[PDB]
């Protein structure tokens, strides 16, 4: 009865918190591979001017 | 008891759902030191390149 | 008192204890976001540095 | 509500059910964008080691 009003209200945030985390980690994949996109530019520029030094 | 029984029943998917927090939580802790790696060797990177370009401006 | 007074007792002791295993992942996740981001920072940052190596090797 | 709970309850372990998904595949994203951090570390060394040659 009561107990339920309470355990539903808790029940309730718990929802809420799922789906920010849910959003979260969602972007946050996307931050990861946008970092992997820019790692993998940046490597190159590097191997680039690596070998530019030794010419 | 069928009440009951419900009641009971959703007590054990509240104790699952405890159980995925604590999984998820714990997965995302541990995850932590992968991504202090990330940041450690990308500010690596970002000395060597300075320290590089400070050799190469003296070499000019 | 009987088993669905208590059963329900319990349920809300546990899902309690999620939601605070709940707001800590957010937290943590929080920490984690802006470390990727200070990572990627550095990271643009390093890629414009090596603009500045290309400047440099070009003058050699 | 028993019934409207066990639904809320349903929903929630499916969401955060997806969630540890979420987290299992920021995992390998990680280890994968980490194995590339290392490779970009270690050219970076060469590139300074190179350059206090010249």
């Amino acid at each position: 009865d009561a107990g339920l009003d309470a355990l539903s209200s808790i029940i309730s945030r718990q929802k809420q918190m799922g789906q920010e985390i849910g959003n979260e980690l969602d972007e946050q994949n996307e931050i990861i591979d946008d970092l992997a996109n820019l790692v993998e530019n940046t490597d190159e520029k590097l191997r680039t001017e690596a070998r530019r030094v030794t010419l | 008891h069928e009440r009951e029984s419900s009641i009971r029943q959703l007590e054990a998917d509240i104790m699952d759902i405890n159980e995925i927090f604590k999984d998820l939580g714990m997965m995302i802790h541990e995850q932590g030191d992968v991504i202090d790696s990330i940041e450690a060797n990308v500010e690596s990177a970002e000395v060597h390149v300075q320290q590089a370009n400070q050799q190469l401006s003296r070499a000019a | 008192m009987n088993r669905a007074t208590q059963s329900i007792e319990r349920s809300h002791r546990i899902a309690t204890e999620t939601d605070q295993i709940g707001t800590e992942i957010i937290e943590e996740l929080g920490e984690q976001r802006d470390q990727l981001e200070r990572t990627k920072s550095r990271l643009v940052n390093t890629n414009e540095n090596l603009s500045k190596s290309r400047k440099i090797l070009r003058s050699m | 509500r028993v019934r409207n709970l066990q639904s809320e309850v349903e929903g929630v372990k499916n969401i955060m059910t997806q969630n540890v998904e979420r987290i299992l595949a920021r995992g390998e994203n990680l280890d994968h964008l980490r194995n590339k951090t290392e490779d970009l570390e270690a050219t970076s060394e060469h590139f300074k080691t190179t350059s206090q040659k010249v």
